[PDB]
């Protein structure tokens, strides 16, 4: 039963340092430059089944 | 066409002209050094040249291959400088602090030179008739102990004359301290190795994110923590 | 197994003057492949004459030599935009009333 | 589209926000930190550990996003049941590993 898992498998990756900020003069489509990327699992699931010590 | 004056226009297709006079300022206000004002000659009466009401002392000076290009430059224009009585030698000692200091050469024809300059004074004087040209010093190829020569570009086409001017760094603001993005205008907090001092001329701040939070100005960091720190 | 791991550097950045975007996207009202964004954005509010007004491309009279904000795609603007930018472009070196 | 040509919602649960340049832009709202991830999506066995090496040179905080890949266990024919799986997180800490 419920949802199976959905876990963002790749991420496209971090920017590299010295790249230049572009400049975009006028309309056009851009892709995705990433500067920031975090991912944040928190618990969906029922119970304590994942127990932390320290 | 130059923005020359109908006057010089006359004189340059003139039959018989007066001698072409060439006049330097080496400005370095830029970069640590002061203003000098330069020329290859001097008067009849045997003094530094007059021009606009301002002295340019007597020099061996002369730059060779200047051009005016649709296309580049492809030539880089050398200006040599006499290095006798070390004036260059000491001027910089390290030809780091002379790189990107700008230099103007004015040509002006000798008929429109102050009446100063002149035994029998000037009918034809005149402040407003010259062609002016503005060069950075980019490299000093060679210092010698007779001369020292550097090399010259314009303005817009040089090394660090590059489009989409910022670059996106870790870990390194690239805004100018205290200046406008930058934006503190607090009291003074640390030196540039996050050493804490409360001294107005010896603060500066790192561009490392740590000499950012001493004036806790992580909101402004013109950094980009976090991005990938090898360039690939 | 090890999926991952996050390096989290806690300061509240605003990137004071790059025009960022960012999406922060839940996983399960989505599917499991990748994230691949793209705005159609629109482009950089250069420094225009005034008398010009944008949108239709239009000119009112003699220019008067002033200079106001707006977004354009005119290509001069554009130019004069790219050399004479302080913070990006050629405005630390050359200058305005040297264009 | 995340917005359909009626205003329809195409996709659920995304929340772009949007900056332009302006000098005096605040953080944009929901994001709190700036963090970088890295997906090594690798499995740890018994006398294999792993190590990393974090080496930044600004990083405060730092998250792991481990996992079970099943957790089904059977005992002689069905009866699957939780299966109590355990793993260590250390830091080298000077000498060796806490
Ligand atoms: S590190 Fe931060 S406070 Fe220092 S100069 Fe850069 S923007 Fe200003």
């Amino acid at each position: 039963n419920g949802k199976q898992n959905t876990y963002f498998s790749s991420l496209d990756n971090m920017v590299a340092q010295g790249n230049v900020l572009p400049v975009l003069y006028g309309e056009m489509r851009v892709g995705s430059r990433v500067v920031s990327q975090e991912i944040s699992t928190a618990d969906e699931g029922d119970g304590g089944q994942v127990v932390v010590i320290g | 066409m130059q923005d020359i004056r109908q006057e010089t226009l006359n004189e340059c297709t003139r039959a018989e002209q007066s001698a072409s006079v060439v006049l330097w300022e080496i400005d370095l206000t830029e970069v640590g050094g002061e203003r000098y004002f330069f020329c290859n000659e001097q008067n009849e009466k045997g003094e530094p040249v007059t021009w606009q009401g301002r002295q340019y002392q007597p020099y061996p000076i002369q730059g060779s291959g200047f051009e005016l290009n649709g296309k580049g430059t492809s030539t880089r224009p050398t200006l040599t400088v006499s290095n006798l009585y070390g004036m260059v030698t000491g001027m910089a000692e390290d030809m780091q602090s002379l790189v990107g200091g700008t230099v103007v050469r004015r040509k002006v024809y000798a008929r429109f030179l102050d009446a100063v300059n002149f035994v029998n004074g000037n009918s034809y004087a005149d402040p407003e008739q010259e062609v002016i040209s503005r060069w950075r010093i980019e490299q000093c190829s060679e210092l010698s102990a007779v001369s020292a020569s550097f090399v010259l570009s314009t303005p817009t086409e040089t090394d660090g004359a590059v489009f989409p001017g910022r670059i996106m760094l870790a870990n390194t603001c690239t805004w100018t301290y205290r200046g406008d993005e930058c934006g503190y205008s607090g009291p003074a907090v640390a030196d540039e190795y996050d050493q804490p001092t409360s001294d107005i001329t010896k603060d500066k701040c790192s561009k490392c994110l740590s000499g950012c939070k001493f004036r806790n100005n992580v909101g402004n960091f013109g950094g980009f923590l976090s991005i990938n720190k090898l360039s690939q | 197994l090890w999926s991952s791991y996050t390096e989290i550097i806690d300061v509240k950045q605003c990137y004071p003057n790059t025009a960022l975007v960012g999406v922060q996207v839940d996983s399960e009202q989505f599917g499991s492949q990748q994230v691949s964004r793209n705005y159609h954005l629109r482009g950089r509010i250069l420094q225009v004459p005034s008398n010009y007004n944008p949108q239709t491309r239009q000119y009112s009279g003699i220019w008067d030599g002033t200079f106001k904000p707006a977004y354009s795609n005119n290509m001069a603007w554009c130019l004069w935009d790219m050399l004479t930018h302080p913070r990006y472009g050629m405005g630390k070196r050359l200058g305005a009333a040297d264009v | 589209p995340v917005l359909d040509t009626e205003g329809n919602t195409n996709i659920s649960g995304v929340t772009v926000v949007f900056r332009a340049g302006e000098q005096e832009q605040t953080p944009p709202e929901g994001f709190e930190s700036s963090g970088s991830e890295t997906v090594l999506g690798t499995e740890v066995k018994y006398d294999t550990p792993i190590t990393r090496t974090i080496t930044s040179a600004n990083i405060d905080r730092l998250r792991f996003t481990f996992g079970v890949q099943a957790l089904v266990e059977t005992t002689s024919k069905g009866d699957r049941n939780p299966s109590e799986v355990r793993l260590l997180v250390q830091i080298q800490r000077n000498g060796g590993w806490v």
